């Protein structure tokens, strides 16, 4: 403890994320909407948008 | 307004040993990345010290303007150095006071 | 749990003691790094050895 402020200790925690080429498995709260077709309209299919 | 200068040449130089001597936060540079300091080398490299507050820490770099700026310590306007600072409230204070 | 100087090894392309030799971080590397001070829970006078 007698220690300087750049000795002190540090949990680490490294989240690492793989970009979406397997189906998708892990993600959370956006509410899913009913699927409407052969209409121009804005879609989010698994994180993209268009 | 009187920091030392010290001169160092005509040695091996091991930068993987600054990390224990201090107990800074990280190897601040500017013309060199910190990372690959040991594999290119130099002519000469020059050491400066001296004891600032922590507001007047960001003066110090290539291109400011404030006290410590521009009438104790001002560094040039193409910098190719390092600068190193860390917290000395353990070993630089007293209760009447540092004068 | 490494120490307060190693913090900034956990990033890609960098060298050091951690980057080198013991956990290296790829160069494409995607994700967020979480760190933290734990002197409390993780330090000893006698030492944590």
């Amino acid at each position: 403890p007698t220690y300087g402020v750049g000795h002190q200790p540090y949990r680490v925690v490294v989240l690492s994320f793989e970009l979406l080429h397997a189906p998708a498995t892990v993600c959370g709260p956006k509410k899913s909407t009913n699927l409407v077709k052969n209409k121009c309209v804005n879609f989010n299919f698994n994180g993209l948008t268009g | 307004y009187a920091w030392n200068r010290k001169r160092i040449s005509n040695c091996v130089a091991d930068y993987s040993v600054i990390y224990n001597f201090a107990p800074f936060f990280a190897f601040k540079c500017y013309g060199v990345s910190p990372t690959k300091l040991n594999d290119l080398c130099f002519t000469n490299v020059y050491a400066d010290s001296f004891v600032i507050r922590g507001n007047e820490v960001s003066q110090i770099a290539p291109g400011q303007t404030g006290n410590i700026a521009d009438y104790n310590y001002k560094l040039p306007d193409d910098f190719t150095g390092c600068v190193i600072a860390w917290n000395s409230n353990k070993l630089d204070s007293k209760p009447s006071g540092n004068y």
